[PDB]
RNA sequence: GGAGACGACGGCGGGGGCCCCGGGCAGAGUUCUCUUUUCUUCUUAACGGUCUAUCACCCUGGAAACAGUUUGUCUGGAGAUA
């Protein structure tokens, strides 16, 4: 499968999990922003 | 074509001056009964899903409209 | 104020502000056998959520009231079901949480119909078949409770519907209006 | 020998490339062919009143 | 725990004595496969004969009647009756052996 | 004053069709041997009612320990997240 499609699917499930953790209260706002940009790397 | 969801609305349509055709449709596999009346602009159908209410409705329609059952395999 | 329709309970529901109070009145006819059955039914379900159920205060417990259900906005009408396990409260200016149905045996408050066309005024239960009537300012929408779907819309000519009541036969309505008109449907 | 005769008769109906063929329910078969074939099978053809 | 019943009716070919019902029962016991293999005929599938030239198959597994139509079609070719005997379905699970249409010459 | 009334492209998302895969009903085909096997049917228009929304817009509120957020870009005291 092309790397474009894989990067894309990896980014959605990483961003979906970060939203779920931030909504459930397991992380704070400031840790969520750092983890979002570490995922973007 | 429109749908009528109440019995006494259907009789009021059948008592209109332009009510021309009236048909009764048996669907035994789905166990439902359909009363359809034609009054020029639109075809109104009533889905009853009961044998007892269909027999009372058949006797309550005006005798001027010759109500007919739909025969299987239309020519 | 509305009574539980079952003759075996003698429970009163009162609408004061946002929160809904359920009490057991100290009446001459409250036999301790009837009181224990009244206690048991109303306490059977203790085993931003809408409808936070809670125990009232120590002052209110001694006075006679026993439960308290608080909602987001002030309510104006209470309707009971025939069996007595369901009751609904209409809260005007509650927006999508205007009509909330509460289950007494489960201590559960739900909003069945979110999108409501108009400002809700009064709701009622059907006397025979399972379905729900909700009356806005200019319409009375009939919902079937089993499939959670609208099956009928009743349109009186009222500018503002004040109240409505359903016949015990369940096929007729009387609609009251602030513009002086009584309408039979 | 009977295996080869059956295999040769299969090649008589078969074609090199697939063609659309008439089903046996559609074609009509003669009276004399049924009494002939059942006689090879050793069946009394007069007992079954094969003359319908 | 569901039971499915199929009936193969060979009454007219058996009365003509051109179809051996006992040979068809032995054929069905050697060719019906249950778990991908033949000879695995346990309590899941049972084959019996009814005295009118009929074979009754009762299945507790997911046995298709199309499979039973495929096995009787195979038996007719082995008996050289494929050109003259046809399998039709006349009821919900009843398959009947009958002749093709014959024209007088 | 609006509609009529409007450039080219790109990656992404939704929805319907077509293709692909599995089961079942019915018919057809191979069958020396093998193949619970291969193929075909399994459809639903205009119109009418009802339900369904990204953007956009409104109310509260006031944001730096900056935050929201896309595959990418970006957005916010000219009012963001919620």
């Amino acid at each position: 499968m092309p790397q474009q499609v894989l990067w894309m699917r990896r980014q959605r499930v990483l961003r979906r999990l970060l939203v779920k953790y931030r909504a459930s209260g397991k992380i704070d706002k400031h840790l969520y922003h750092e983890l979002y940009h570490l995922a973007k790397g | 074509p429109q749908e009528v969801s109440d019995i006494k609305k259907f009789i009021e349509i059948c008592r209109r001056k332009d009510a021309s055709a009236a048909r009764i449709k048996k669907n035994p596999k789905t166990q439902q009964i359909k009363f359809k009346v034609r009054c020029q602009r639109f075809l109104y159908t009533l889905v009853l899903k009961d044998s007892d209410k269909a027999e009372k409705l058949k006797q309550s329609l005006p005798p001027n409209l010759q109500i007919k059952d739909v025969p299987k395999r239309n020519k | 104020v509305r009574w539980r329709p079952t003759k075996d309970t003698f429970i009163l529901a009162a609408a004061a502000g946002e929160d809904i109070f359920l009490m057991i009145p100290t009446h001459p006819s409250v036999t301790p056998a009837l009181d224990q059955a009244s206690r048991d039914i109303l306490n059977a379900g203790f085993g931003e959520p809408p409808g936070k159920w809670a125990r009232p205060g120590t002052r209110l417990e001694d006075e006679g009231v026993l439960l308290r259900i608080t909602v987001r906005s002030t309510i104006k009408a209470i309707s009971w079901h025939r069996r007595g396990d369901h009751f609904a409260t209409v809260s005007p200016s509650g927006q999508r949480s205007s009509v909330a149905i509460h289950t007494l045996s489960k201590h559960l408050t739900q909003i069945p119909f979110r999108k409501l066309n108009g400002l809700a005024q009064t709701a009622s239960f059907h006397p025979l078949r399972p379905l729900f009537f909700v009356a806005t300012q200019r319409s009375i929408r009939c919902y079937d409770l089993q499939k959670l779907e609208l099956v009928k819309i009743v349109q009186p000519g009222a500018k503002w519907i004040s109240s409505f009541d359903v016949h015990p036969g369940g096929d007729n309505l009387v609609v009251g209006s602030y513009d002086k008109r009584l309408l039979w449907h | 020998e009977q295996h080869a005769l059956i295999r040769n008769e299969a090649k008589m109906r078969k074609s090199l490339k697939n063609r659309a063929i008439i089903p046996r329910k559609a074609v009509k078969k003669p009276l004399s062919q049924l009494e002939d074939h059942l006689d090879q099978l050793g069946v009394d053809t007069e007992a079954i009143g094969l003359r319908a | 725990k569901v039971t499915k019943k199929f009936i193969i009716n060979a009454s007219q070919p058996a009365s003509d004595k051109i179809f051996d019902v006992s040979a068809f029962e032995k054929f069905l016991n050697e060719r019906i496969k249950v778990d991908g293999r033949v000879g695995n005929l346990g309590d899941v599938i049972k084959i019996s004969q009814i005295g009118d030239g009929k074979v009754e198959i009762i299945a507790h597994n997911d046995l298709s009647g199309r499979y039973l139509k495929y096995l009787t079609k195979k038996f007719l070719k082995k008996m050289q009756l494929r050109d003259w005997l046809r399998v039709v379905a006349t009821s919900k699970g009843v398959y009947e052996l009958k002749f093709y249409n014959i024209v007088n010459d």
